[PDB]
């Protein structure tokens, strides 16, 4: 047989890159997987070099970003790139788990790939929190106090948990350096839990735009989609780059150029973009503990996706009222975000309260209730007697 | 090797896919085709139409939320103006 | 276009034409580039500064 | 939150090097320097910044040994261990106003005048905040407002009242190239000065974006190209359906 | 020479528009002082500023000099 079959090493790579079975139908949507690999690479390779030029003591860490910024040889591009690239990322993946839900991808044989998806993004979301705080500016600080607090709503030991968490009195020396140390690892972890998700998407392939069988009409993935991939790795790219060249702070936040003081939180703090929807969630409940616990809660919830969608059909290419709810559930997230980026204030608390929950009310009413009805609709619309 | 459990994909040749019988498919090679021009006046008027069909479950979902959120702006500029702290002091607190 | 059947005649270019042409283009897409940019900005560049001083 | 609170919102300005193919105008650069040295150096540093970065950009490589030949740096101890001065090196960093954080407050009723090489891209409105703010300080504040003692009012901070008071009047500079030294003119270019101390990297970075966009913007037209000839089989592909006997 | 941003201000606050807006900046200006010369000022918690009417007055300003300041600048 051919070597690329026959050898240990390249077998693996012609069973998952160059003769895998695709179904002849995925669209664009089928791309974002591809982009966030490429997305992990560039993270762990900007993060390695800059590494190289990084002091972590809390009296040196934002002037070894500075100096990245300064002195080291396209440092800039380095530190932007890293920057915009953590944003990419989480664009990236949003889209990826829209699409998931979108065309029923969760749903069985694909529940464990599903599942180790909702893991990789919580590591994603810690993985960019450490490193938020190894900037140490005015953000950083108080990302990891008000963050690392978060554990102190646990009864009993959770005012031990943090002063384990900080290795001190608050956020000082021993929380930066070990934030730093922790932000190296955690990309080698999610590393392997995405080899563990390929291993799940191999066994069962694909979906498809139809969420029907795709066994009936395969084409290699050599050729037709590593060319088709690449057609979108250069338009994310290309605008990745428009980002880091022409507006490389436009996606930050300008206090997190300011160093950190222990002894006054600025008026304009706000969470990075990507951590708005979460943060108005947590905001919306006027309790400490259940703020908390309904912010994990709303991470949480995706995992039970496949037990709540009753519908006897993947996805949500012929379902009229699942499409429509989908956009409210897509619309209403931005909302959720556009609420956490503003003041705590009367319309925007009760819209945010509402907002929450329609986001909860999707997972557990809507999609069971309307899946149901469409199942139903479905029938009679044929069935004579 | 060790015993693999059973899925719905195979591989080239046991797929898994149900016996196929009677379907004939014909292509003709990229290479004998019309180079890349011809996606215009036989197909434009054509395109467009994966949208047409869309765009209200996206359109309408949208709109709501868009108006929803161009509401509660307008009453909280209203809140924090000079007119409107009469209005302000009752719905605080 | 039978302006590619005189230079490669019907087969693919080769990496090793690739990689050739790619040092050229190199240096000559920087020059162009440089030489637009300089010009474009002509007054503001501290070489235009530079002309205007005497110390 | 009320208008005040907020603080007023910036205009837009023309700035010489807005647009994706400007550079900063060094000529305002080297201005920005002289009104940084002689009005704002008295109580602002400027810690980040090292004299070597201004030759090239603003100064000469002897104009700028000059400047930092005027200002004393410890050295290292003699023969004998005891301390010693030295005249300033480009490999120096442009000294301060103040030895530490107590006596900068001390010298300005309390309040504490930040560092300036990071300022234009550590407050929103950059460019256009910072000249908005030197030149908003009205001659008196507007009815009602009760300003605080040793406080001055200027409508872009946000409350109001901001500790630093008007520092930039018509022809406190003689500028060195004849250019008439108006206030507005004075705060165009220290602001042009800061916005290169924040982003030196500014005028090349931009170059290099120039480049990079353009063969990223090739390869996706190119791509787009590839793949559809890859796919033209496929996508053109017929079935035919004729059920067995 | 004269204060480049200080001429354009001057002039616009001379248009129709910017005389609209001095006046109701100064209608609410002297409501102001006619309220503080009145006995129990201080302790009020409801005294009225101007800040509104000045920010609408400079808010036209801004918009009116900000695109123009810079052709007459070096
Ligand atoms: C000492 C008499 C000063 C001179 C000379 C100048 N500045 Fe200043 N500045 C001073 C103080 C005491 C403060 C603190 C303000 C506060 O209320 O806390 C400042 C602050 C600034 C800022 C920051 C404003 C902000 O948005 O927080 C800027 C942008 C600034 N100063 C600029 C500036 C420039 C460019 C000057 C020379 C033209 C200048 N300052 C002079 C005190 C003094
Ligand atoms: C050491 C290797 C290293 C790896 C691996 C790495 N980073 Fe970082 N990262 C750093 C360093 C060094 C900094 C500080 C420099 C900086 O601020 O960009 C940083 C900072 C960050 C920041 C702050 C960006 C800012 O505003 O300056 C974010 C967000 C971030 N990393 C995200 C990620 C994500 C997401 C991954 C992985 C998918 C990742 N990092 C992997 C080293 C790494
Ligand atoms: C919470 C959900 C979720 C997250 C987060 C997630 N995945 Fe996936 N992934 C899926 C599902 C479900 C599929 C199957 C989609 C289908 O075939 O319909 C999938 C499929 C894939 C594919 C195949 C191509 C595609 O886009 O469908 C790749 C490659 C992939 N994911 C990579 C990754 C990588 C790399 C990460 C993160 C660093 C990631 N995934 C994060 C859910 C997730
Ligand atoms: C069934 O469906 C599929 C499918 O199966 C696949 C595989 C793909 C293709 C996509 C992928 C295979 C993505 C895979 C990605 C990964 C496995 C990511 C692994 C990540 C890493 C970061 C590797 C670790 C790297 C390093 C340690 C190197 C960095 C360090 C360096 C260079 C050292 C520098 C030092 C010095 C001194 C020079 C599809 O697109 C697809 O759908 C169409
Ligand atoms: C050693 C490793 C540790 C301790 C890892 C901890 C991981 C925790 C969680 O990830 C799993 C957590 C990051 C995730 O919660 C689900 C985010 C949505 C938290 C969102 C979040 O962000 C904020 C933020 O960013 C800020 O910045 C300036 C400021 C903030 O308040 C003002 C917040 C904030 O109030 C919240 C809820």
């Amino acid at each position: 047989m051919a070597f690329r079959k026959s050898n240990v090493y390249l077998s693996l790579v012609n069973s998952y890159i160059i003769d895998s079975p695709q179904p002849s139908s995925i669209n664009y949507w089928w791309n974002m997987g591809s982009l966030l690999g490429l997305c992990l690479v560039i993270q762990i390779v900007t993060g390695i070099f800059m590494a190289m030029h990084y002091s972590s003591n809390i009296e040196l860490a934002f002037s070894s970003v500075e100096h990245i910024m300064r002195d080291v040889h396209n440092g800039y591009i380095l530190r932007y790139l890293h920057a915009n690239g953590a944003s990419f990322f989480f664009m990236v993946m949003f889209m990826h788990m829209a699409k998931g839900l979108y065309y029923g991808s969760y749903r069985s044989p694909r529940v464990t790939l599903w599942n180790v998806g909702v893991i990789i993004f919580t590591l994603t979301i810690a993985t960019a929190f450490l490193g938020y705080c190894c900037v140490y500016g005015q953000m950083s600080h108080w990302g990891a106090t008000v963050i690392t607090n978060l554990f102190s709503a646990i009864p009993f030991v959770g005012n031990d948990i943090v002063s384990w968490l900080w290795g001190g009195f608050s956020v000082s020396n021993p929380t930066i350096q070990r934030f730093f140390a922790l932000h190296y690892l955690v990309p080698f972890i999610i590393a392997a839990m995405v080899i563990m998700h390929l291993m799940a998407l191999h066994i069962h392939g694909s979906s498809n735009p139809l969420g029907i069988t795709g066994n009936l009409d395969r084409i290699p993935m050599h050729s037709y989609f590593i060319f088709k991939d690449l057609v979108t790795v250069f338009l994310f790219m290309l605008i990745l780059a428009l980002f880091v060249f022409y507006s490389p702070n436009t996606l930050g936040h300008p206090d997190n150029y300011i160093p950190g003081n222990p002894l006054v939180t600025p008026a304009s703090i706000v969470p990075e973009w990507y951590l708005l929807p979460f943060y108005a969630i947590l905001r919306s409940i006027p309790d400490k503990l259940l703020g908390v616990i309904t912010m994990f809660a709303a991470i949480l919830v995706l995992l039970v996706l496949p037990f709540t969608d009753r519908s006897v059909v993947r996805g949500n290419t012929f379902k009229v009222l699942s499409k429509f709810f989908f956009f409210i559930f897509v619309f209403n997230f931005v909302l959720l975000g556009q609420i956490g980026a503003c003041h705590v204030e009367v319309p925007y608390v009760l819209m945010g309260q509402i907002a929450t929950f329609i986001y909860f009310a999707y997972f557990l009413i809507i999609v069971p209730v309307i899946s149901t009805i469409e199942n139903v609709l479905f029938y009679i619309g044929r069935v004579n007697k | 090797g060790p015993p693999s459990g059973k899925t719905y994909m195979g591989w080239w040749g046991h797929m898994g896919g149900p016996k196929q019988k009677g379907i004939t498919s014909y292509a003709v090679s990229p290479y004998a085709q019309k180079p890349l021009q011809g996606i215009f006046h036989n197909a434009v008027f054509n395109s467009f139409r994966r949208f047409k069909s869309q765009f209200l479950y996206v359109l309408i979902p949208a709109g709501i939320y868009w108006y929803w959120w161009k509401n509660g702006n307008e009453y909280n500029e209203f809140l924090y103006s000079k007119a409107g702290r009469e209005e302000l002091e009752r719905v605080n607190v | 276009s039978s302006l590619y059947k005189t230079f490669f005649k019907r087969n693919a270019v080769f990496v090793g034409t690739i990689f050739a042409g790619a040092f050229v283009f190199q240096t000559v897409f920087d020059t162009a580039i440089t030489s637009w940019y300089e010009n474009h900005n002509k007054g503001k560049l501290w070489k235009d500064v530079k002309a205007r001083i005497a110390a | 939150m009320t208008a005040a609170e907020h603080g007023l919102h910036a205009p837009a300005y023309a700035w010489s090097h807005n647009g994706p193919f400007e550079t900063f105008d060094h000529a305002s650069i080297r201005r920005g320097y002289q009104v940084y040295r002689e009005v704002c150096a008295a109580c602002h540093s400027l810690d980040r910044v090292a004299w070597r970065t201004l030759v090239g950009v603003s100064h000469t490589n002897e104009e700028v040994r000059n400047m930092a030949e005027e200002f004393e740096y410890d050295d290292e101890p003699d023969e004998q261990g005891n301390p010693k001065k030295r005249p300033g090196k480009l490999s120096d960093y442009i000294p301060g106003p103040y030895p530490n954080e107590q006596a900068a407050r001390a010298a300005n009723q309390g309040a504490l005048p930040p560092d300036l090489s990071l300022i234009v891209k550590a407050r929103h409105g950059g460019c256009d905040y910072i000249f908005s703010l030197l030149t908003g300080y009205p001659d008196e504040p507007p009815a009602g407002v009760a300003l605080p003692p040793g406080s001055n009012y200027n409508p872009y901070f946000p409350g109001g009242s901001i500790a630093m008071a008007r520092v930039l009047f018509d022809d406190m500079v003689e500028y060195e190239d004849g250019t008439p030294a108006t206030t507005s003119q004075m705060a165009k270019d220290v602001t042009t000065f800061l916005n290169w101390c924040a982003e030196p990297e500014h005028d090349e970075r931009k170059r290099l974006g120039l480049k990079t966009v353009i063969i990223l913007s090739s390869l996706y037209l190119l791509s787009i190209w590839v793949k559809k000839f890859k796919w033209a089989g496929i996508k053109t592909r017929k079935f035919v359906f004729n059920p067995p006997k | 020479v004269t204060d480049q941003l200080e001429d354009l201000r001057e002039h616009f606050k001379n248009t129709e528009e910017g005389k609209a807006l001095v006046h109701h900046y100064e209608e609410c200006a002297e409501r102001v002082k006619i309220q503080q010369q009145q006995p129990g000022y201080a302790d009020l918690e409801h005294k009225e500023d101007c800040v509104e009417e000045f920010f609408h007055l400079q808010h036209y300003l801004d918009t009116a000099t900000a695109p123009r300041l810079f052709d007459k600048l070096k």
